[PDB]
RNA sequence: CUAGAGUACGGUAGAGGGUGGUGGAAUUUCCUGUGUAGCGGUGAAAUGCGUAGAUAUAGGAAGGAACACCAGUGGCGAAGGCGACCACCUGGACUGAUACUGACACUGAGGUGCGAAAGCGUGGGGAGCAAACAGGAUUAGAUACCCUGGUAGUCCACGCCGUAAACGAUGUCGACUAGCCGUUGGGAUCCUUGAGAUCUUAGUGGCGCAGCUAACGCGAUAAGUCGACCGCCUGGGGAGU
């Protein structure tokens, strides 16, 4: 199976960075998230993490090829651009960077504050 | 009185508009509205789908109508497949004619 | 109120003057606009900060119908029985 | 949105750009409900910082 | 809607809904046929559906359900009162005579409709096809087979929405919860059912529900062994079993559909 | 000066009733992504702010102009 | 008699109210395709969710509420309070010229209304959040703070409830008393290009002299100088019992 041109998106929580690449179907073809790189805790949370995760995840995609790629980024914590730098590195084109995030107009409320 | 109602109907149904136009203002006259303006902005993309449509046909109008045709056009459009938004706007002066088509082309 | 219904009333109790200062004027004024607000409120009933305006004007009819009452009774006896109020 | 010309370049006008338009601070200011009270509390502090820094600079543009 | 004083001990919680739209008597007699009261009892005598007896008098309405009569308008004469249902009905009067009852919806006070098929899409009442109606509108008294009759959303203050369309059937959300696709051909009414403050009532007294024909029921506990599986016992037994109907049928949350011809039917089940 | 000009804008000129239509106008107030501009970066009036608001509104509504870059 | 107060005529600015319709971001639930070992969470962990194919990713359906940016010491309202767009009714305030009523005004014990939030009665609605409650962790102990779930409630229709740090901790109305720097919206003079200049009202902010204060600190939106009326206080507990 052969397909090029995917898109990569990057899901970056406060605890965690999972990196999955597709295609303009948005269909999975390898995924790789920082728990299962072997952090387990506050190694967890690094961008170090998001880099070998999304190294790892850039391995398993030339299975099918993808000289190309588009990245959409997604989350607030840390590692939204570590593991951006960690993509080319594999040896990908890079077309777009896009911000994609939810973003609530007024949406449901959050939950209560911590203390 | 004094209403600016605009409305755009379904890509598909935009050859179908000329008599649909002449239907929706001859109850108006009926009523007893004059009309000052029809402008027919043509077909353009819209900035998102509106049920997973990308095209579209605006049709701008301004109408002078007792409160029974703004009832009749208030319930023309909801009752129809064409028309998939409007507008219904009101202003408290006259209308003027060609307004903005000759800057747009 | 709608400028004509404003007009109307002011030529209907004029009191040979041509203006609009005197309070068979003014009561009649207020009076007419009471009239025409009891149907909002019949189909607005939780309408609060809009009632708050019609006894406003109810008081200030019932302080200009005593001052009226305070100069002639002539004069105020043909404005009740005219309006109908009391 | 950022297209490509260096991969550093387009990271640079990423980072900035998304900061510029915002919608990274907004998340943050979406993991806890602020009450009303902490909200105009931000409106009070926020307007009491910007109108001293006008007077403030004055004493500089003297 | 009114509320009683307490006069006697049964005026006391007795909340009657009264209305000043009704006729004051004389119902149309030609549409009008006697109807005896069953008690319960099949042909073979036995007592199939326990706790129905006594009541009064009553005479069927010959209310019409299949609208039939397409393109000529009507005009509505009254409503009046229906002893066999909780809704109200209306008499019609079309063009030419064909004085006729139907399910009153909301409108009231001599409105005037014409059950037809694409004509009159805006007011309630209008009976039409389920297929030229916009989705998302409220409708009632809704047919499951061509020219059958209403069957669905009958009562006082029912009613069920439309939600999608797609081929030969129309889905549509009922009262219950119960999402069914129903053929496009079949006939619905658009608006509510009149009487909705039918479940703003308190029958007050025990001999309020006499009258109304059902007879008195009695729990399982208070009987002996051989007459409920419940049975009896010492004193204020427990019911030691497990909830059961007099025949052995679990009671408390058992399913008891097994019909397996018209599941295809149902989207999605009541919950 | 940018911002200070942008104040006539609208003041200068009989404008003062603008409409929903310009969509060459409205765009100059709207950021690339989509979120409309503050009054203090275009230095503009703030009842012609208020009266643009509704305006770049009621264009969002007749789907001339975007929401976000989502769409 | 017109200086207080009010009526008639233009024109503005407004999340000021109530009845309906319509929007798009996002969350959750369900169905389908790809895909495979974790996901979620925390000082760090665990409970929990996962190969019965989760998280993530793409397409579709239903439903509820809130209404990013605009947005500000910004605006309106007697207060409470009011932020999507549109139609319907609807109150009041603002600025201009002219005409009139000619003290018709202020306050207000009793009484009559409007009452944030919570709460209660009947009927609907059930996305998120979250009293109570269950579990995990911390803890000598933890009913709590922390995490995973989660009911009433939060939403809609009618009614009741009369309480809040219901705050400007300052009752309402009228008049005089140096100034400077902003801003909301409405008109004047002004060379005329203004990124214009000055004065004047109706609000809303920051300094500040005379005066006041126990001091803090107010200072034309006075807590300065004076007038009309009402309410309220008389050591702390006991006790707003
Ligand atoms: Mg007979
Ligand atoms: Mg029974
Ligand atoms: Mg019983
Ligand atoms: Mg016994
Ligand atoms: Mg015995
Ligand atoms: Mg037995
Ligand atoms: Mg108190
Ligand atoms: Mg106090």
């Amino acid at each position: 199976k052969t397909v090029v041109d995917g898109i990569a998106h990057i899901h970056a929580s406060f605890n965690n960075t999972i990196v999955t690449i597709t295609d303009r179907q948005g269909n999975a073809l390898s995924w790789a998230t920082s728990g299962g790189s072997g952090f387990r805790g506050s190694r967890k949370s690094t961008p170090f993490a998001a880099q070998v995760a999304a190294e790892r995840a850039g391995q398993a995609a030339l299975e099918y090829g993808l000289k190309n790629l588009d990245v959409n980024v997604k989350g607030p914590g840390p590692g939204r651009e570590s593991a951006v730098r960690a993509l080319n590195a594999c040896g990908y084109k890079i077309a777009s960077i896009t911000d994609v995030t939810p973003i609530p107009h007024n949406g449901c409320r959050p939950p209560k504050k911590r203390r | 009185r004094h209403y600016e109602i605009v409305f755009l109907v379904h890509p598909d149904q935009s050859e179908q508009v000329g008599g649909m136009v002449e239907r929706y203002t001859k109850a108006i006259e009926e009523d007893g509205g004059k009309i000052h303006r029809l402008e027919d902005w043509g077909r353009r993309q819209l900035a998102y789908a509106i049920n997973n449509v990308h095209k579209a046909h605006y049709v701008l109008m301004n109408v002078e109508c007792s409160a029974k045709a703004l009832a009749e056009l208030e319930d023309n459009f909801r009752y129809n497949d064409a028309v998939i938004r409007n507008l219904v706007m009101r202003r408290d002066e006259a209308v003027t004619e060609q307004s903005e088509m000759l800057k747009a082309e | 109120l709608s400028v004509e219904e404003k007009a109307q009333i002011v030529n209907e109790y004029k009191q040979a003057e041509g203006d609009t200062g005197s309070p068979e004027v003014q009561v009649a004024l207020l009076s007419a606009n009471i009239n025409k607000l009891q149907d909002h409120f019949k189909a607005n009933g939780k309408d609060h900060h809009s009632r708050r305006g019609l006894i406003r004007m109810v008081n200030q009819r019932r302080k200009l119908l005593d001052y009226l009452k305070g100069k002639d009774v002539s004069r105020y006896t043909a404005l009740i029985g005219r309006l109908g109020l009391r | 949105k950022v297209k490509e010309e260096p991969f550093d370049v387009a990271l640079r006008r990423f980072k900035r750009s998304c900061e510029k338009a915002g919608v990274l601070a907004e998340v943050r200011s979406r993991e806890f409900y602020e009450k009303p009270t902490a909200e105009r509390k931000r409106k009070a502090a926020a307007a009491v910082k910007r109108h001293a820094k006008k007077v403030q600079r004055e004493q500089r543009r003297r | 809607i009114v509320k009683c004083k307490p006069t006697s001990a049964g005026r006391r919680f007795v909340v009657k809904v009264v209305n000043q739209e009704l006729h004051k008597g004389a119902p149309y007699a030609p549409l009008l046929e006697k109807k005896s009261k069953s008690g319960g009892r099949n042909n073979n005598g036995r007592i199939t559906t326990r706790h129905i007896g006594g009541g009064h008098k009553q005479h069927y309405r010959l209310v019409d359900f299949r609208r039939n009569k397409d393109g000529i308008p009507a005009i509505v004469e009254r409503v009046e009162y229906d002893p066999n249902r909780t809704a109200h009905i209306a008499l019609l009067k079309y063009a030419d005579g064909e004085r006729r009852y139907i399910i009153a919806p909301k409108g009231v006070a001599a409105g005037d409709q014409l059950i037809s098929g694409i004509g009159a899409p805006i007011k309630a009442g209008n009976s039409m096809p389920l297929r030229n109606i916009p989705v998302g509108s409220t409708v009632h008294g809704i047919e499951l087979k061509p020219g059958k009759g209403a069957q669905i959303a009958r009562s006082a203050g029912a009613s069920a929405q439309l939600v999608a369309r797609e081929g030969a059937y129309v889905t549509l959300r009922l009262r219950s919860g119960e999402m069914r696709k129903v053929l496009a051909e079949c006939r619905a009414t658009l608006g509510e059912v009149s009487n909705s403050e039918h479940s703003l009532r308190s029958l007050g007294k025990a001999g309020a529900t006499r009258w109304r024909g059902v007879r008195p029921t009695v729990r399982g506990v208070a009987m002996n062994p051989v007459d409920h599986p419940h049975g009896g016992g010492e004193g204020r037994t427990s019911a030691g079993r497990h909830p059961v109907s007099p025949w052995g049928l679990q009671t408390k949350g058992k399913k008891t559909r097994s019909n397996k011809r018209t599941d295809n039917m149902i989207v999605r089940r009541r919950k | 000066f940018f911002r200070r000009r942008k104040f006539c804008r609208f003041t200068a000129e009989g404008v003062k009733e603008i409409d929903y239509k310009d969509l060459n106008t409205l765009k100059a107030y709207v950021s690339e992504t989509g979120k409309i501009v503050p009054s203090r970066i275009t230095g503009t009036k703030a009842k012609y702010q208020r009266q643009l608001a509704t305006a770049i509104k009621r264009a969002r509504y007749l789907a001339l102009l975007p929401y976000t870059d989502s769409h």
